[PDB]
């Protein structure tokens, strides 16, 4: 879930 | 509105030199026949012939002869023409005998709207939410893999990142006669969304086509590349084209019911049930490309299961909190790569089929995330959308309801096109395979 | 129209300094004699002498003396001359004794039209479909292998792809005096077909020549290269010159017959039968180059068999759905490399010969694709077009009907030219041979 | 000669580690199955199996199983192997039931020789004259377009041009057991010829195959490229494979007749007549490639007409001045690209057909050069060879005499291969076409 | 029949 | 059929 | 004879 | 005739 949301750390 | 005399008057006044007789093929591509202004009267008399087999795409087998019937209400003059003004008209395709061509997507949507009117529903009000990505170009003018910015959801970067080539698009659309609601930065970097006000289904689809063309042109002007690819990059959010629908009967929203607990009439519930039961069959039309099913993966807000809710991670159908005259049913499967006319036609036909048979609405999904096992999912009766284009095509073939919406001629050609596309895709050897293998084996 | 006094009046008014006395040789190349405006009266008095042997091309053996008879109706002033205006006149070639030259293609077409008028047919209405490829140029301005764009059938790209170098061409043509019907992107990438309204045969051929010249000039202006080569690239669609023909007798279409099932008169059926019977003989004129027979290969919509149909993949003769005063016979063999005068002359003569002998029209070909074996094809009596220039030349020599249309003088020189061309081509060692062999053997 | 025990003895003595079981496909390419020395006894017992469908080339449809029957007399050890010695054996292809494979070219030649022996002719003595070109390579090791030298007919440039990579080829062949007659520089620059002493037909074909392989290997060693292309360059002489033939009956030359004016027996005249009538049918075998017919053009000593003469510019059959046991019939049509087994088989079968029917020899042509018109040529009854591969294939199909020489299985596959080759060739757009056109049109 | 049209994949 | 076989022309 | 004009092929 | 023979001048 929220994979594209957590892109700021990646 | 407009009339023949009005069109001639603006054409003479605006110094329009060239007219585009625009139409759409089965794949949603915008096709046109360029016309000098001296042929405007002939065009307005519905006397222009063209191939007509160009609707079938690359699977056309024989050349036909069809007439272009321009829609006078679709007249507009492009703003960037500057020196030599260019205008456009959106036309319907007619056989030489006088009957409309069965393979024209606009005619398909018109026919579905007519059979909707046969049940008393005067209009179908549609508001789409198309999203697009902006990519930087190279010296040769080809799109690179770098986004134009790195903003987030509803971010604000006034200088060159947040709005940039989005303020200009909205301004040009407003000058073009569009009714823009709002614009904002989308979740993924380089992703933007512009919303229009709600209009009738045919007008909504025409506006979608014009919007895509205008966005692409203006992005090209600013040295950028605009794409409506469902999933241009792995690991980031895809682009969807959520469609908000509401049936109307004499400027009365038949989806509204103040007495209902959710403010939803029985007609609206039947509509949603019909859309839910035929979802897997419509997937081949609302998600027509191979790349469309790379978007339908968990974790990026795209729907992956056939279910409805008022608040969830990613339901197939969402019901916005607005009530009264603005009560709507939002379908979130379609991506901007879909044909607007065909997608609206199949969604409306599925809803009408639900209404006719008084289909029973399944229970909404609660905050229960789909981390549950497949046994839990098929125990609760939650279907899943097709995993790739092949499954969607098989479901399309097996369906007798939305295949009737497409009609006999368009169904065969769409199936041939998508079968060829899938066959070319499935035999390719991708770089991912050469990365995993070729060393380990 | 125009008169001598009118021509002098515009020449003085427009400040025309130079006049091109244009004519055409047997290969379709545009030749001219440049003239200062002070010699306009002498030119209009039909007193200008030139070689006249330049019609024969590179096989001319002796210098003759011949007069240019300008056609006043062909007067036009080029728009790109700017500073020093240049005008043109299309002239007929006359022997010094006063009789027209038998080797002039325009005279050949005029003679065939005269013998048509002897049967009561006042005019031959012709509308051609000349398609061309737009290639890119290098620093020295030489045609490269890269196309100007990668578009498709009726593709729309307002930037510089679908239209690109086409709007300016249409504008220039219209200004000169061309009635442009419509323009669109052809199937193969970098192909843009501009269509004109129908005109009489001589006017149609003059317009074809002028159109080719104007397209080449305008394409060169934009740093592009325009070619009417029948098949510039392998594996993509070629360029054709589909000619729509209808015989007229005092503004009455003799091809029309409301009582007929297909709306075709017996005269039209005899015309089509005559064209079908002599097709292999005219192939050397309508497809004159070696490259012309690389287009006549299956799978690219070009005709490969002598047959007619109302709806087929690629018939020799197609009948459009239009009826009434616009009923036409479309012949799809010719490519733009053909000489318009000679091609129209041989097609008209074959049709008139079919009318004279009351030939029986063979049965149309149905949706039966020609995947059938050669045994099926010659069992059904379906002839095939010549496979190369040599076969076409042999058929031309053996034919007594269209060789009479060419005449005794032009036939010998055309045969010599094409024999030399084929002999030069057949002894070459191409790069394909060095790729296949030179390592295997 | 050799025996099983002898072969094992040399293999152990010479330290042979690898053995090539060589065979030939229908296109003349040398194919092999590599074998470790530990499998030598199994190979000599005729027990190795392989696909066998590899004979059909790229038109093979199903995998078969076939046995290799090595010919012990063909044993030889390559000299360049150095460290690990490699030997070879030429094998015949046998079906699992025990009968020879009908599609094996060596078996075809053996069968034709057997039916010749049935008429009393014990052997057919054959001496070929294969010519080749030497090209300089680039850094990557690919052939360029520059010849290795610029010598002429029988020229002498001892340093690096005249002999160059020809002396070592002769030396290596001599060490291999070849009987070399003489070597000289050919007419065209960079062209060389090496002649062998006469041998029986099967041995002659085996020697031709080995000679081509050895020449290619040695040329590659010297940083050059050797090709047996019939016409690698335009405007210079091509490469031929003149075949000198003489039938023998118990060490007696049946072609010799001291009483005859020309020293030719009636048997020899019947042989020549039979070869002459079936020339156009054999052309597809003796000239199998597309490039083969670029050599058959006038002015470069290649034959172009079916005629015989003791002294002429380009006769199809030449009779050398030698008499007695060396009276021969020289056939000059074949090029080195031809399959030696198939070419010898079809020539011998045509000659035997001439002998059987007591065919009448047409009159020889005098010093009358063929500058005479085609009317003179067909008035004198002088046939011409096919102008391209397509005509030769049509004649091959139409012929019942040499198609029997090929047999039912090999004819179909050869015809399929050649149709595919011609079809790929005929649709190409060559650079010559883009040079002539693309500017003029 | 349709081969030149399929050039978009090639 | 014979797709990888006809690769010599391709 | 016509070599001067045949220069287009050369 | 003698086209390839006269190549020394060409
Ligand atoms: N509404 C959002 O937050 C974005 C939705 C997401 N882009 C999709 O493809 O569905
Ligand atoms: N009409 C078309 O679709 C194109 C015709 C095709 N280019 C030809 O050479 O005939
Ligand atoms: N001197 C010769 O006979 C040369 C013959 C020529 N090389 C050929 O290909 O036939
Ligand atoms: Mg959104
Ligand atoms: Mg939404
Ligand atoms: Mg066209
Ligand atoms: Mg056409
Ligand atoms: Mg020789
Ligand atoms: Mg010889």
């Amino acid at each position: 879930l929220i994979q594209g949301e957590l892109s700021r750390f990646f | 509105s407009y009339t023949r005399e009005d069109i001639i008057r603006i054409a003479e006044e605006e110094n329009v030199r060239f007219i585009r007789l625009q139409f759409t093929d089965l794949l949603g591509t915008i096709k046109n026949v360029e016309i000098p202004v001296s042929q405007l009267e002939k065009a307005l008399d519905n006397k222009m012939m063209f191939d007509g087999s160009s609707i079938e795409g690359y699977v056309r087998i024989e050349e036909s002869d069809m007439y272009l019937y321009p829609d006078l209400d679709t007249w507009v003059v492009f703003p960037w023409v500057t020196s030599d003004r260019v205008a456009r008209l959106i036309c319907d395709i007619y056989k030489p005998d006088g009957s409309p061509f069965a393979g024209d997507p606009r005619g398909i949507l018109k026919r579905v709207l007519k059979e909707a009117e046969e049940l008393g529903y005067t209009s179908m009000n549609v508001g789409p939410e198309p999203e697009f990505f902006l990519f930087k170009t190279d010296e040769k003018g080809d799109p690179t893999t770098e986004l134009n910015d790195q903003g987030g959801y509803f971010d604000l970067a006034p200088m060159d990142l947040g709005e940039n080539c989005r303020r200009e698009i909205v301004l040009k659309l407003e000058e073009m006669g569009f009714e823009i609601e709002a614009s904002h930065h989308e979740v993924a970097p380089g992703q933007h969304e512009i919303d229009f006000k709600y209009a009738d289904a045919v007008k909504a689809a025409d506006q979608i086509q014009t919007f895509k063309l205008v966005v692409k042109t203006i992005a090209r002007q600013h040295g950028l590349h605009a794409t409506f690819m469902p999933k241009p990059l792995f690991g980031v959010n895809g682009s969807g084209m959520h469609c908000n629908q509401s049936l109307f009967k004499d400027n009365e929203n038949v989806f509204y019911d103040e007495t209902d607990e959710l403010g939803l009439s029985q007609t609206a519930r039947h509509y949603m049930a019909g859309i839910l039961k035929h979802a897997r069959a419509m997937a081949a039309i609302t998600n027509p490309t191979v790349n469309s099913y790379k978007r339908l993966v968990p974790g990026y807000e795209a729907p992956c299961y056939v279910a409805w809710s008022a608040s969830n991670r990613s339901p197939m159908i969402r019901i916005p909190a607005s009530r009264g005259l603005s009560t709507r049913v939002e379908v979130r499967n379609p991506d901007p790569a879909a044909n607007p006319y065909l997608a609206l036609a199949v969604m409306l036909r599925a809803g009408l089929d639900g209404i006719k048979r008084q289909m029973a609405l399944p229970a909404p999904i609660d905050r229960n995330i789909y981390v549950m096992s497949e046994e839990e999912r098929i125990e609760e009766g939650i279907p899943s959308l097709p995993a790739d284009l092949k499954e969607a095509l098989s479901e399309l073939i097996r369906s007798e309801v939305i295949s009737d919406a497409l009609g006999d001629h368009a169904l065969a050609y769409f199936y041939e096109l998508k079968e060829i596309e899938w066959d070319m895709y499935r035999t390719q050897v991708h770089q991912w395979e050469r990365d995993q293998y070729l060393t380990l084996y």
